[PDB]
């Protein structure tokens, strides 16, 4: 009655459920299985899918909307995708729907991230192949030693209204490309923090104003969390974002957590029991009681595969 | 494979 360990899943929650698709192990954990996990009792639940059942996929970006659970990207035995996939959770045993949008599509790609707005599923970032696109694409020189691959800095919506892909004409300082960043949004503000560029793992924070379609660095005062990727970013209030664990430049594995003060502009870490249980590409949730429930992700360098630790666990903060 | 870029 327990999930099977693995890194670069799905976690999407109504801060009651969680679910939890996808991702890998050591390969791929199988595409039709769809965890649950009750966040006030504490038990799982595998249910099969059928219908239009995507593939088997890491670095997937899924969100969850009115019990509606949306995926986009990621990445399987032949690569990236940038195929759309939707499945409604509230019905009979459940049923994907692969959703041929309308409109130019983002680049195939993974390990990228979302804002929910009302209509709107905003998408950020990733790693994938070469893109006629809005925005810059930047190659990752180590991928060409097939198809070599990179990072792009593209803002895409897909309006849940028609699904339609576009992309909207932001102005200000963009984020450089990257992947593996994390995504949090309060309001009307698309949070985006570190992930990898280059040769960087980064510690800069970023909001994209999801109305005025405005760019806004953020600088806060004092102490800033190290540079990251593989973190997750958690919207716990209307005023702060939890932040925790990831992999550094130097390839530590992270096990601290902070909170970000929107109103403060200012880091705050948090103590916690879990200061043996770094953790990468793992998924983050709120509760609607007050947690974040962190499940799964690897707790060593999993670019060494054949040592990589991943793992099962649940970690509850209390926020 | 999904390492990549990360």
């Amino acid at each position: 009655a327990c999930p099977a360990e693995r890194s670069g899943h799905v976690a999407v929650s109504d801060g009651r459920h969680m679910f939890v698709w996808g991702g890998y192990k050591s390969f791929y954990l199988p595409r039709e299985e769809l965890w649950i996990y009750n966040m006030e009792t504490g038990r799982w639940k595998k249910i099969n899918t059928e219908g239009d059942v995507p593939p088997s996929m890491s670095g997937s970006c899924a969100v969850c909307v009115d019990r509606v659970l949306y995926l986009f990207g990621g990445h399987h035995s032949r690569g990236n995708t940038n195929k759309f996939y939707m499945l409604d959770s509230r019905s009979r045993v459940l049923q994907w729907e692969r959703i041929d949008c309308q409109g130019i599509p983002p680049s195939s790609k993974d390990k990228l991230g979302v804002w929910v707005y009302k209509n709107k599923l905003i998408f950020f970032g990733g790693y994938g192949y070469l893109p006629k696109v809005l925005g810059t694409f930047e190659f990752d020189e180590t991928s060409f030693w097939s198809h070599p691959r990179g990072w792009n800095d593209h803002v895409h919506i897909l309006d849940t209204e028609t699904f339609t892909w576009s992309q909207p004409i932001t102005t200000g300082k963009a984020p450089s490309p990257r992947a593996a960043h994390a995504c949090a949004t309060v309001g009307n503000r698309g949070f985006v923090f570190g992930g990898r560029y280059r040769d960087a793992r980064m510690n800069d924070l970023h909001y994209l104003n999801l109305d005025t379609w405005e760019w806004n660095e953020l600088i806060p005062q004092g102490i800033c969390p190290v540079g990251r990727s593989w973190h997750s970013l958690t919207p716990v209030s209307s005023d702060h974002l939890f932040l925790f664990g990831g992999f550094t430049t130097d390839k530590q594995p992270l096990s601290d957590a902070w909170t970000y003060c929107i109103s403060k502009n200012e880091w705050i870490q948090f103590n916690h029991p879990y200061t043996e249980k770094p953790r990468l590409w793992h998924t983050a949730c709120a509760s609607d009681e007050g947690e974040v429930i962190v499940f799964g992700g690897c707790a060593n360098n999993l670019l060494v595969h054949h040592r990589a630790a991943h793992s099962n666990e649940i970690l509850i903060f209390s926020v | 494979i999904g390492l990549l870029g990360g």
